[PDB]
């Protein structure tokens, strides 16, 4: 079936300042990425095999609000720059790609796949170059295989003059390796 | 320091619907 998403805004900027003071959401939760924010910044975070992963460059080191209040990190590993929660109540988790298959598609912030051709085990290169203002609060989104499961998670990207032509992304088996640790 | 809030989602297990008239 094809890579199809959509977006749905569920909380604005008051009530996300008021939200992350008090570390207490009590809003429904769906879908496999979440839109994450921080009083600094807003970016993705992907459920996977039951946990939350997101960019530590993004979270860093704080808890996720939740119906109980914050919910410290499962996972954190700064030489990564992966960070997990375990998945809130409502979330639905991707699955490790086993395929091993070249042909990836990049959502973004704005549910838009894009199609990127992986070079290295952490690089792919986009087969369309846009502005890195359309790629911007992605980091931390998934990189999905024709089948619908997640290959890496989104990090960087590899761009010149504004306009990104590739991607850097944090492939699944450092979520092992992390978790492991 | 504060939490991380979710602000938004992206679903990608939805599938072609015919959008229903209210
Ligand atoms: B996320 O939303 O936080 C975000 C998304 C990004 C794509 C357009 C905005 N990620 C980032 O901002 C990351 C994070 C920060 C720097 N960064 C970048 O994507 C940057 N790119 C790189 O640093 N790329 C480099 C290679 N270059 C120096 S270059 C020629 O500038 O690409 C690596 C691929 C080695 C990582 C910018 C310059 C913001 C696009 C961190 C921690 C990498
Ligand atoms: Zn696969």
């Amino acid at each position: 079936a094809p890579i199809t998403a959509y977006a749905q805004q569920t909380r604005g900027l008051l009530g996300c300042i008021i939200t992350s003071l008090t570390g207490r959401d009590k809003n429904q939760v769906e879908g496999e990425v979440q839109i994450v924010s921080t009083a600094t910044q807003t970016f993705l975070a992907t459920c996977i095999n039951g946990v939350c992963w997101t960019v530590y460059h993004g979270a860093g080191t704080r808890t996720i609000a939740s119906p109980k209040g914050p919910v410290i990190q499962m996972y954190t590993n700064v030489d990564q720059d992966l960070v997990g929660w375990p998945a809130p109540q409502g979330s639905r988790s991707l699955t490790p790609c086993t395929c091993g298959s070249s042909d990836l598609y990049l959502v973004t912030r704005h549910a838009d796949v894009i199609p990127v051709r992986r070079r290295g085990d952490s690089r792919g290169s986009l087969l369309s170059p846009r502005p890195i203002s359309y790629l911007k609060g992605s980091s931390g989104g998934p990189l999905l295989c024709p089948a619908g499961h997640a290959v890496g998670l989104f990090r960087a990207a590899v761009c010149t003059r504004g306009v990104a032509k590739a991607v850097d992304f944090i492939p699944v088996e450092n979520l092992e390796t992390t978790m492991r640790s | 320091k504060g939490s991380v809030v979710i602000v938004g989602r992206i679903v990608l297990s939805g599938k072609p619907a015919i959008i229903p008239k209210k």
